[PDB]
């Protein structure tokens, strides 16, 4: 897969968000931008996470 | 309705605070562009969120607010610290001593080094991600110093007590606030509030509330003190600031039960109403005031409670 984005998911979970909830919102995230850095794929998706 | 002070001048009473804020205020206000972490002790509605308004104003910076009960995983708070606050920013926590102990234990590193360090999976990788955060001032506050707040408060550069206002400043707010709706009261009169209003500016605001609702219902020239103390009289507040129910209450813990030990449940549905309630909100000024003594068996009045109402201390 992508090592930025299984960052960004793992740390999600830790933060307490539903696992699989997560990875789809990081994962188009991703799609967004590809090249995205875990540290900005993880904040662009606490904005997005209930 | 919707305009407060701005200028820590602006603001009342607290002159104690306010000279060590001062101090601590214009140093970083000159240093680097921090204020160090404040966390305020003291009893409800003395306006410690105003406080952090008026400082994030001499500071230029804004000011993101939130409670302890909000931040419900680590998550709620690491949002609002990587994307709520820009460099220089306040964030206030209410009840802050209500933090869930995962959201505290981040917050320590958010306080310290500005960066959160959240752990990935486990075992011998154990490998941990950090979310690199704006430098920012935090300013917590408890509705009760009595510790129940852990070693977070060692991460605290400032440390203070927000006391009861003399009437006299909580009148000087109905005052320099009528002025404001223009509202025409006679300073005795917003000083009679004063009186009442439970050395609280909240209680204040909202009695003046009420006394200007009951008043202007019948004339538009001016709240004297006589029309203060009428309206005052019609909801019924004595001198000592007690309401309605409160003498009620009080009341019933004499005559319907001997003036000793009752008990909270005994005395809830007792008189109908809840523990909890007459507890956690009537109780505690009741008490302030030495009237209702709480003993390891019930509830008991005081000889200067039945003095308020006019009955003979017996024996
Ligand atoms: N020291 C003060 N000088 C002037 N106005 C004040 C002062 N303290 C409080 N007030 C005003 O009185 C209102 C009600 O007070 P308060 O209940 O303390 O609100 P708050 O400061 O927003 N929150 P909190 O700190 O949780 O009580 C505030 O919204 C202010 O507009």
């Amino acid at each position: 897969e992508s090592e930025a984005a299984e960052e960004a998911v793992m740390a999600l979970a830790a933060l307490g968000f539903k696992e699989a909830q997560a990875r789809a919102v990081v994962l188009d995230l991703l799609a967004q931008n590809p090249k995205a850095r875990a540290q900005d794929l993880i904040k662009e998706a606490l904005k997005r996470l209930r | 309705l919707a305009l407060r002070p701005k200028t820590l001048d602006e603001y009342i009473g607290q002159e104690r605070l306010k000279q060590k804020l001062r101090v601590y205020l214009e140093a970083a206000k000159a240093r680097k562009e921090p204020l160090e972490h404040l966390l305020l002790f003291g009893p409800p509605g003395l306006g410690k969120t105003t406080l952090a308004h008026v400082i994030a104003h001499e500071l230029g910076v804004n000011l993101r607010v939130t409670s302890g009960p909000a931040i419900e995983k680590p998550g709620d708070l690491a949002a609002i610290l990587a994307n709520s606050l820009e460099e220089g920013d306040i964030l206030f926590i209410d009840e802050i001593h209500r933090l869930s102990r995962q959201a505290e234990e981040h917050l320590y590193p958010a306080m310290e080094d500005f960066v959160m360090d959240i752990v990935i999976g486990q075992g011998p990788a154990a490998r941990t991600i950090r979310l690199e955060l704006p430098r920012f001032t935090l300013i917590g506050a408890t509705t009760r110093p009595g510790l129940i707040t852990a070693p977070l408060l060692s991460r605290f550069g400032i440390v203070e007590h927000l006391e009861y206002y003399t009437p006299e400043e909580l009148a000087q707010g109905v005052m320099r606030d009528a002025r404001l709706l223009g509202v025409r009261i006679t300073e005795e009169a917003a000083l009679e509030i004063g009186r009442r209003s439970r050395g609280t500016m909240r209680v204040a605001k909202r009695l003046f509330r009420r006394v200007r609702d009951f008043a202007q219902v019948a004339g538009e020239e001016v709240i004297t003190r006589e029309r203060a103390l009428e309206a005052l009289a019609a909801l019924g507040l004595d001198e000592l600031g007690l309401e309605k129910r409160d003498r009620e209450i009080l009341e019933v813990l004499i005559l319907r039960f001997g003036g000793g030990p009752v008990g909270l449940a005994t005395l809830a549905t007792a008189l109908s109403e809840d523990p909890g309630t007459l507890e956690e909100v009537h109780e505690p000024y009741l008490i302030r005031q030495g009237l209702l003594k709480r003993t390891p068996r019930g509830r008991v009045a005081t000889e200067l409670a039945y003095r308020h109402l006019g009955y003979p201390p017996p024996v």
